[PDB]
């Protein structure tokens, strides 16, 4: 707990049921948590069912473009008012006894309410509705929950992570279009893969050589890592050029890398156009993960994902891979994008096939006795007196907010860790009982 | 689904006619002798050989199933599946257990691809049948975990290329919302 | 916990594992739990093995008609001595060390008593038995285990619940048949069920539109709900009539109808024949539960009833294993019988079309209970109260109605409260504490059908 | 096993004669044939054809199974079925579905019905044969729990009617005592 | 030390030692027919454990071998226990084995399971000798005991040698366990 | 914990899962466990990975003929450097982020050590290794792990125990040659197999008269199981007879009975050629056990031994995965080492025809110890005791026992009841404690 905080990493924490228990408790109650993003119910009655851990719920597009988030639970009984992933439906019909509910969560059908519940004195059915979320924001279309009430905003959470997220999802005027999720269960956890894409550009060269030899692709030390806020990313140098020659040498179209200035700030734009870093991975804390990368085509053409880390259990994560594209994009664009995204990462993804291999073997040492002895080493970059290894990218080198540095590194591993064990540390949320009826 | 599929643009068009075939029909006993014989060499990971028996403008569709309602009319994630391949990215997939560098994989899975409730179908078309399947994979690695299944069901449309059928279409019904297996780093 | 004796009810209750240990510790600790019936091992040297919770018991029948349940455990070394689930066997040998025992339960053979354990001194055999059940009764042949070896008796327990037990289970003097039972697993805590038996008449017309539609039965709010001892019930309202015009219209025959009437009681009749409510669901605290129904017939529209007996036997916080049984009056015509469970079979159990959709409610409110959410809400089961906590309607009187306890007409969620209610009660009793038996320093018990 | 069922009074007596069939006999083919379509039926739901194969004095029926010790001369729960049906239960079954009331398969599971292990025989009746095989049934449903798997053996009677084979008897010898599915809100 | 799996084992020095040549034959071909119709019939005998049938359809010079299966990495040139396997039998012990359930005295089996041995992805081969094939199948396990434990599955491959005789008979079988770590309580039955 | 030292044994601890968590911090944290032999490594470069409960250590012979054992783990972030069963390798490759490794355990490659670390300053690569087992040893070949760092040595723990250990493996100056294992899951307590094998004679006509009946087979009350350290073991009395008369009554080779007389002592001998008494089966506390038996060969009237070592491995408090491995002296005739593992492949292993019906009395026993009734049972294993604590039977005397330790004749439950007592010893111990280790200093 003082280890992590010096970058050393107790090696049982990747698979113990207490630490679970807690971060339950503490990082789970207490979080944003990625659910669902706006595109994905674009038009009236549309629905997904998406859960926190293990909790239900719906949401859903009513029908004057706005969205909601509603526990996924008839009020009566405690039935599930939606028993599909997703669909479209302008009501709920609970079957066990026939209570109804508008597609925005206010009550319609409460049979014999007033011959056997005797009226509103004894069950309130004015005005209810299908519980919200306990907290419910959203950023550039993507939507969150907070199961703390009195959570800060996601604004505010996010601060100036807000930054470089817009570069995964706000490229236009238009929005930004997700698809999927593909969804499988792996034996590993969930902080893992957090971490990995949070800061690891170290692995890429040895997990990931199977996909340069085949010839997908067309310096990796080069890159920027960087952090702000609650989250932290990866970044590739790209050579001398403008803006628009580095949106372009990377598979960016002229009127796309256009739309894109106009939602993108100078200040966003120097990280491109001067710096000349362009987004690779990120991890926001605790369990929301981006990928951006641009294969050669079947020219090179990017791709987005976006991940949530469902866990499972000490030892088994949910992987949701999301694949996502600005809207305005060519629909051969969005074709291209798509194969990549299929061959790179998600279910069939030909990386994610071997950094689940990683993840899944730490998890396995992590389970013995031996893991309850171990600190590993995550303080590359760090001397043992405390002092840097490389210095801080000046204000000249790099115009985004946070700290940023060059080279291969572990500070974003840490700085995760280290977010993890100060919401380890706060008390367990206590929230008054709903007394639903009244 | 091989219409509704993202890259499913340049796939075949040809779809079944009339009842199945008997199961003495020489073009069943093909059908039927074409799919074991993949099994043995999906098994063995024999992933080139296997390369060889399937056609230049393959689709190889496999989409994300969701549960949804019953009066929903589809039960597929929108625009996105688990394979959607042609030939090119089915042999840069094979190519890669090639370099031997492909560490989920080294060690080797031990896989079993079951096939049975074969059954064919005449097309619309010359050279061409439609071949109906369901398979089980049953795998293991390793001396830890627990083996995984996998259910599905397949339709394949076969093409008849010389004195030899090939694939030309595979279109996945997988059994499965969320999947139970580390990866799809096999072949179905 | 405060909140239950209001009727709102912590959602975690249903899938939480602290409170599962809690329940193994009390609830199945000091219940009577039900195993099986006499009429499971009629003859001589029958048996069934039968589970209280993880804890094997033979029920067998001796050569002089009265029954036995053993724990099933050879005194050696702890092996099972009879790894069946059924059969007719006159001693059961166990395989490890070749020890054997009579069916009632006296060991015979113990190899190398005298030469290796040094007789009496060594290890006691003379008059030893396999260990028996620490509490055992039965009534109308339906067969308990209670492991506190002080609960009060099985009659003592069940109380004036008994008036509405003889309804389901002593139509005659010839005794019930009972047989199964089809065993299943549901993803649903046991306490749903439970409730749902003891008196849910709201779900009825939602959750089973879909056998009405079909035309498999020929209002409900007029049903009566009753509660009296430890366990609960739901009835229907019918037509105006005497005893045998209501029994009659339900589908028993004329010679049923009499036999009946030779075992009920005056007040027994009056709640059919007077006050007209038949008997439907019931539960019993805290796992054992009644159904009895009269769907039509197959070849016409007369309609036939029939009766299932179901034990919710718990296997974690949010698994159950269903025991469903069909029983049906001994002395009912052989072609009652075959119609009787013909309409079981359709309704209820393994391949029931109406349990089918009540299990889905069921796992689906397991499934709400296992997140967080459900640790911050209280359920509303408040449902025939008000705010102020007045009563919505009345108590029907004793002119209205003639059997013990007390009863109401209309939809409500009263018993649900009782039941709940007394599970509170149960896990505020003390860990039941029970001094170690050191094996090696059975009462018959009488039929009742 | 269709003699001790309790609503088996109804039932076809014809039993087996001979051993199986050859593999190549039209009889065979035609039985199998006819499994491996009611297979794509029931993995469909299609409840209502599947139902059009099945003769008007079906016995359908899958008795309760019970571990006993060697010689006890039986293995099901005496007097207990889970399926025990004719035309008449087995048809107002299916309507309960057509409904779309059925709460319980909406949404529908998905199925997988593999049949294996087919072989043939003549029987001591003009127009019958008698078809054994094995039949696992992979379901999966929702977004959270794991598949489950039935096994069994069946035999069945065929008997021709027209041009065309039906059903009428099934015997489902099910290969557990306590089934570890939701529900038998299927078929088999 | 040679290189079948039969070769390598232990105890496989009296065995058959044909092999395959050609590739797979047709469907309707008279010997793949026989083939199946034979693999099938054992299922069913095996199924319903009648051991003593089964028996009478094996070769006395029977190799009946399931070596045990290890994971190894891609150039091992190996993957089975070096000199340890699951079954190495001859006739003598194969038939001792089945002598055991006859004796029904195998407690381990009294209640018995519950068996079906799914038989599926058959494929026959012409040899190097006169009256001999060889067979390629798949083998699905099922199995289920009693009321409490959930049912195990076993997964395999065979390949078989049968020989004609009067009747077809097993004369060689290699099976391919596709676990390393068996999930059975044991393995009085057989594959 | 009481009634242990009374032979009366509390029947839920075969199934409890606190007994288990707690068995893990005492019983499998302190004790000396079996991973391997010598003779599964003979090659340089030869590895397998094997397991102490959940932690998987390489076992590998370096390029000058010893053994090492190394948790198997890459030093920079977790990953398992083997993730085979065995097989031959002159170094591990970690695929995550490419350290690489010397089958002696030496690191070679760690990529940018110097760029990006900032060398030895930032991480300690000079003379770093794969990290050991916390405490290795050995004894006939047989590689044993304790977790504890100050656990006494292996000679010291088996103490006396080494006398009978040798029968089953030092027959030989050769050596000891072992193969397999056999692994397959049961469900029952670890516990259960070790009691067995420990001092179980009394089973053998009841659970195995099915493989009498077969005539497998050609006074099983006049064997002795004896004591000696932490183990124990029965044994057959064989008929009147010298050291050599009685050794091939039992199968074995003259030139085999002349090359035991070479590695065992007068006193080894003594008991085989005076005493007569010949091993059958034992435990070595806690999860460690033997058999040797001499069932008749295939063709005709002779007999042919062969030896079992098993590991029984813990998962849970209700299930164990068995490692059974056979074993033969190096220098047996080649036809000698295929009948003795045919024997064995018939009588115990994955396919063995007495372990089946073991393992069913086991996992039936671990069936009752999971209800409430079994955390109010406890079962009688004081066969031998009277109610007064006198002994039934005598002690055998030095005249007619010349092995070290205690020995009796008569079915009897001396051995459960010294094993239990041994348990419940290290159940009292206090939790192990141990540093952390900061691996990269
Ligand atoms: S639970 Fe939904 S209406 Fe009762
Ligand atoms: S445990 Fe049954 S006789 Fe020994
Ligand atoms: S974990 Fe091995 S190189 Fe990083
Ligand atoms: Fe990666
Ligand atoms: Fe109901
Ligand atoms: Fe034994």
């Amino acid at each position: 707990m003082e280890d992590i905080r010096r970058g050393m990493i107790p090696a049982h924490i990747y698979n113990d049921k207490e630490i679970f228990e807690r971060e339950k408790a503490t990082v789970f109650s207490r979080s944003w948590l990625f659910v669902a993003h706006e595109s994905e119910v674009p038009q009236a009655g549309d629905y997904v069912v998406r859960r926190v851990l293990e909790d239900s719920f719906i949401i859903s597009r009513d029908s004057k473009g706005g969205i909601r988030a509603m526990f996924n639970m008839c009020l009566h009984r405690g039935m599930q008012v939606c028993r599909a992933e997703m669909g479209n439906a302008s009501n709920f019909r609970c079957p066990y006894h026939g209570w109804s509910y508008r597609n925005d969560g206010r009550i319609i059908g409460l049979p014999f309410h007033e011959e056997a519940y005797g009226g509103e004195e004894g069950f309130k059915k004015k005005g209810q509705t299908l519980l919200p979320a306990p907290n419910l924001d959203s950023y550039n279309g993507m939507i969150f929950i907070n199961m703390d009430p009195n959570a800060e905003s996601l604004s505010d959470y996010l601060g100036d992570f807000k930054f470089y997220l817009d570069y995964y999802t706000k490229q236009s005027e238009s929005g930004l279009e997700v698809r999927g999720p593909q969804r499988w269960r792996v034996k590993a956890n969930w902080k893992i893969g957090a971490e990995n894409f949070a800061g690891d550009m170290y692995h890429t060269p040895q997990t990931h050589t199977s996909v340069v030899e085949i010839g997908l692709f067309r310096k990796r030390k080069d890159g920027a890592t960087y952090w702000a806020g609650p989250g932290g990313g990866t970044t590739y140098k790209l050579p001398d050029g403008t803006f628009d020659e580095r949106m372009q040498y990377v598979g960016y179209t002229a009127e796309m890398t256009d739309r894109a200035k106009e939602v993108w700030s100078d200040e966003q734009q120097r990280v491109i156009g001067a710096d000349g870093f362009m987004i690779s991975a990120a991890s926001v804390f605790p369990n929301l993960s981006f990928v951006h990368n641009w294969p050669k085509v079947e020219d090179v053409l990017p791709f987005i994902s976006i991940r949530l880390w469902q866990p499972i259990s000490e030892n088994e994560t949910e992987v949701l891979s999301f694949f996502a594209v600005d809207r305005s994009a060519p629909e051969e664009f969005k074709k291209k994008s798509y194969k990549a995204y299929l061959m790179c990462f998600g279910s069939t993804g030909m990386f994610e096939q071997d950094d689940v291999e990683n993840w899944v073997s730490l998890t396995n040492t992590s389970a013995g006795s031996m893991a309850r002895r171990l600190l590993l080493n995550s303080r590359m970059g760090l001397l043992e007196d405390g002092t840097r290894v490389s210095d801080e990218l000046t204000a000249d080198e790099f115009h985004g907010p946070g700290t940023a540095q060059v080279g291969y590194n572990e500070a974003n591993q840490r700085k995760l860790l280290e977010m993890w064990a100060d919401y380890l540390e706060k008390p367990a949320l206590e929230v008054g009982p709903t007394s639903v009826g009244t | 689904y091989s219409e509704q599929a993202v890259l499913g643009d340049h796939a075949s068009r040809v779809t079944r006619t009339g009842t199945p075939l008997r199961f003495d029909d020489r073009r069943h006993l093909d059908a039927h002798q074409f799919l074991i014989d993949e099994a043995y060499l999906l098994d063995a990971q024999e992933y080139q050989t296997w390369l060889d028996n399937i056609t230049d403008d393959i689709h190889y569709l496999m989409p994300v199933r969701v549960t949804t309602a019953l009066n929903s009319g589809f039960d597929t994630s929108p625009g996105m599946a688990h394979f959607d391949e042609n030939k090119y990215s089915l042999s840069r997939r094979v190519a890669r257990f090639v370099t031997e560098h492909a560490w989920t994989e080294d060690p080797p899975s031990r896989l079993r691809h079951y096939i049975t409730n074969i059954r064919t179908f005449l097309t619309d078309a010359e050279d061409h049948l439609v071949v109906e399947s369901a398979e089980l994979l049953f795998r293991s690695r390793g001396d830890v975990n627990e083996s995984a299944l996998v259910s599905c069901g397949r339709e394949d449309l076969l093409r008849r290329v010389g004195d030899e059928w090939k694939l030309a279409r595979r279109t996945i019904f997988v059994d499965e919302s969320v999947m139970r297996m580390q990866n799809l780093a096999v072949f179905l």
